[PDB]
């Protein structure tokens, strides 16, 4: 029912540097409510289904994204993690659970549910494994990928309402998943390494060939949007779990200007964050727009995405903060780029 | 007889010569008469190691007594090609050809041992037949006379009539003169 | 009152010598803590978030023994855990979901406490995996491990028994949040060094223009650690996603010939200290020269056990005399000299 | 024909030729005449392994009548650069040049067998051409010849008048008395 404009628009507000992904996410979500609205398909021809599968780097937003999504969108959204997911009749959990958790969000309602959201998170982590003689059994790898592939195949599964006891009672409540969107959301590591060993043309030898050095080589943006279903099989998923999912949303690394952004445009933004902790003992905290620049620059080496910029952060301030609080006299502390680069103490104003 | 050295790899054991192995590490020994044949072979050395890392450096050890200019031309015109920095390390002597590859490497990776020797001189040629045809290659030496006396002046930094003095004369530096000089930038003593 | 960093590393220093990085980083972090628990998210219209600290050392540096002190001051219930016995969910050793029972019973089973909580997790390098390829077989202690602790770190319900877990039904697990636990993972990462100095140093060849140290002029594991980067973990074998749950990385230095001889008489718990009660209460003097610990410091860094190789050059020096004191008689004090350590001589005794 | 001997390693045996297998115990073979080509192996193998244990000692067995000047300076200045000690041996003999690497190498390290032959004696050179190019080639060789004798002054401790005496005409030494000229340290006549 929502425009895809409209979700965009929600998502840009939470979301810095993630356009294309959204665009993709929006569409996808709209065609799926349409073909909902639809009895019959209305024709011959049957409608694809609407799976995303949100691959993409640490730090890009992935769960950001579904979780920001939930806010606008009035069905139940559930979250699931593939890693704590395990083969039916072991300690690990059960599968099933999933559409029993999607219930309690909707009181246990079927109607509801069928239009509610699934998001996975961590698929990758329960990628196919070789056996080992020293485990017993494999209960996380493509087992799970079964019974998850149930559920996108179309099947009502059994959900006992309002807690029931262990009696039986026969109550097992109907629902159905093929109305109910899937999406797995993970970030497959080591997936870039099998994709260029594919579209890699390499290096030759000649003068008038052409020659690729190591800073230009290549990178995982621009990589994964190569991706294909063989090189995912190789990484362990299943194929008719990859047919399953046509729609595939990749996301790429941060760059310089969108992290400068999330440093001070969001509401919960790191340098707000310690702006409050520095008001609560007295003192305010200024950042300066040139310091911003390096900080991005410093983050993005270190390849951690979002997060990185609260290592280059705590690093700079941990000198000041450890003397802040025994010093006297400061009411007011700056920050510059000369400072970030560590050459330079923080600025300190009596 | 060239000795055969083990390798310490990954996969395991490999078996290198003295000379193969130390390719691997970007090193190109230029030894003897210069000729078409040994030139070739630096040149398939020195598009190789592009290959393989265009960012490190490449280095070349010269000593040799020089020989044919249009075989050196071929080695010196692949350094300047490639975007490694050729570094030239002198080895004993360096002549005609073997200076002129010598002064030819990066500025600031020329080096020369302690007791080297480094000689330069003037293209030698000659031709017998017509006077027709002696006119023809007597005009071709000069030429090429003048060129590598105009490419000399631009690594060594003298000026042209600088050079055309001291290159009309075989002249021998030591390695403190070639410093001097220009044609190498530092001598490499002992390690540090 | 809310104590200052300084204050914090004042008892660290009583006990820990030579660590005053490790030791700023740790007091910060408490001071942070302190005043998040001190101030709830209620007036802030921004929420607070935590940063985990990776206490990266070499052995013996004090790594595990800065998280006991802590616990001596620290008012908030703290726990100390071990990787190892940790594996992920559905296999028969252990599950991540225990750290947070045990935090739990220091406070009583005290939900609220229990989410403002400090938690440390020593040996953190034993689960990284072998090499940056996740895995060929399935990895029940290793990667595996890591991709539980993602939810723990970052935050998310924890289930686990409220008492006794039993007589409930579906054992009435409580529900605590992990998103305001902060985590400190201690491991000796033993090999990060070499993954270091491969790209810290370059030009190692064969030639005139390559280097060579002769492995004196090398720099060492606390120097190379010093320079460590999130990228060289990932090659160490830490899952990239576990890395950027952590933010804060402190790196010990590995103690030199004049910290362990501070070491011996400094701290409140030290070595000369531990065997010179033992001849108090059996009715003798323990006397050690300046000289001699000198000695002994020299010895125990060739062992390369750090602090620990300390204890085994004392025991080997006092080996003889304590088999021997006992029986004897009119022995009032005893002195060791630097002749005792290098063996020349046996240990002056009083009559 | 050169033998091929098998080394037992935790790996499994392997096959090596009988001076490479000897090189894996940083020993390095100077024979015969000396010329560019085979200076450039010594050279290769001195620096393979420096890389290998720049701590470690390097040997050189020396057995050969001497040869071209530029071609040993390449040697003597490597042996000099590199950190590790070259400890010098003669076997059978050590002519001009392979007396001057005898002598070069590190104090205390110099051995020379019982009944080795060494013998010292100024360059040999000639050139055919006009006067000038004459006087130009004889300075070179007289600067080599006085270049040389303060080298071997330094390394045998005697002054560099009495090298230049005794290096007038050919000076053969025996061993002992090679012991107290200094160009070697000691005399290995059975293994202890
Ligand atoms: N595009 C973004 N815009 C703003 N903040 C972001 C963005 N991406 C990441 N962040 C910040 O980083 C935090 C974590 O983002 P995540 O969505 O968890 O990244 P991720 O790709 O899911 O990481 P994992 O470990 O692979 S799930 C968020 O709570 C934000 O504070
Ligand atoms: N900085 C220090 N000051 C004083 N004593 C120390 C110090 N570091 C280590 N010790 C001594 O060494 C003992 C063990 O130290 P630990 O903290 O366990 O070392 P470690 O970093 O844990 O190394 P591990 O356990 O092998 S990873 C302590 O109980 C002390 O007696
Ligand atoms: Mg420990």
């Amino acid at each position: 029912l929502p425009t895809p404009h409209e979700i965009r628009n929600h998502l840009d507000d939470y979301v810095i540097g993630q356009e294309q992904a959204k665009k993709v996410l929006a569409v996808a979500v709209y065609n799926h409510y349409k073909r909902l609205r639809n009895g019959d398909t209305s024709n011959g021809v049957e409608l694809g289904k609407s799976n995303i599968l949100l691959i993409g780097p640490t730090g890009s937003g992935k769960t950001l994204l579904a979780e920001t999504l939930a806010r606008l969108l009035d069905v139940p959204f559930t979250m699931a993690d593939a890693t704590t997911l395990t083969e039916a009749g072991y300690v690990g959990e059960d599968v099933e659970n999933i559409i029993q958790k999607l219930l309690q969000k909707c009181d246990y309602d079927v109607q509801k549910a069928q239009r509610g959201i699934v998001y996975i998170d961590e698929i990758d982590k329960i990628s196919r494994k070789s056996d080992n003689p020293s485990i017993t059994r494999d209960v996380s790898g493509e087992g799970v990928q079964q019974a998850l592939l149930k559920l996108i195949e179309g099947t009502v599964a059994a959900v006992p309402p309002q807690g029931g006891r262990k009696h039986p009672q026969q109550e097992f409540l109907q629902v159905d998943t093929s109305k109910i969107l899937f999406i797995c959301g993970g970030a497959f590591a080591g997936l870039d390494k099998v994709i260029s060993h594919r579209v890699e043309t390499g290096s030759g030898i000649g003068f008038g060939a052409t020659v690729k050095a190591k800073s230009d080589k290549a990178s995982e943006g621009e990589l994964l949007a190569q991706v294909e279903p063989e090189d995912l099989i190789k990484f362990g998923l299943i194929p008719e779990f990859i047919g399953r999912l046509p729609v595939v949303a990749t996301l790429n690394e941060l760059s310089e200007e969108a992290l400068i952004q999330i440093l001070k445009e969001p509401k919960n933004a790191l340098t707000k964050q310690y702006q409050a902790l520095f008001n609560l003992e007295g003192v305010d905290l200024e950042f300066r727009d040139e310091a911003l620049d390096a900080i991005a620059k410093k983050a993005m080496a270190r390849k951690t995405g979002a997060r990185g910029l609260r290592s280059i952060v705590e690093a700079a301030l941990l000198d000041t903060m450890y003397d802040l609080p025994s010093m006297e006299d400061v009411e007011k502390v700056v920050i510059d780029e000369s400072v970030i680069d560590g050459q330079s103490e923080p600025l300190l104003i009596y | 007889l060239v000795p055969m050295v083990i390798e310490q790899t990954s996969r395991g054991e490999r078996s290198f010569d003295i000379y193969s192995r130390l390719l691997k590490e970007r090193v190109i020994f230029l030894t003897g008469q210069v000729e078409d044949h040994m030139a070739n072979l630096i040149v398939a050395q020195m598009l190789f190691l592009e290959a393989e890392n265009p960012e490190k450096d490449i280095y070349l050890y010269i000593n040799s007594p020089g020989g044919v200019i249009t075989a050196g031309m071929s080695i010196y015109d692949t350094m300047q090609f490639i975007k490694p920095d050729v570094s030239t390390i002198c080895m004993g002597q360096a002549a005609s050809m073997g200076a002129f590859l010598l002064t030819a490497g990066a500025k600031g990776k020329r080096f020369c041992l302690p007791n080297s020797r480094v000689m330069i001189h003037q293209p030698l040629g000659g031709y017998q037949g017509q006077a027709t045809d002696i006119e023809i290659h007597a005009r071709e030496i000069l030429k090429v006379k003048g060129r590598m006396n105009e490419l000399m002046a631009l690594h060594t930094g003298q000026s042209l009539e600088q050079i055309e003095r001291d290159t009309e004369r075989d002249r021998f530096l030591s390695a403190p003169e070639a410093v001097e000089y220009g044609l190498v930038d530092s001598i490499l003593t002992h390690r540090n």
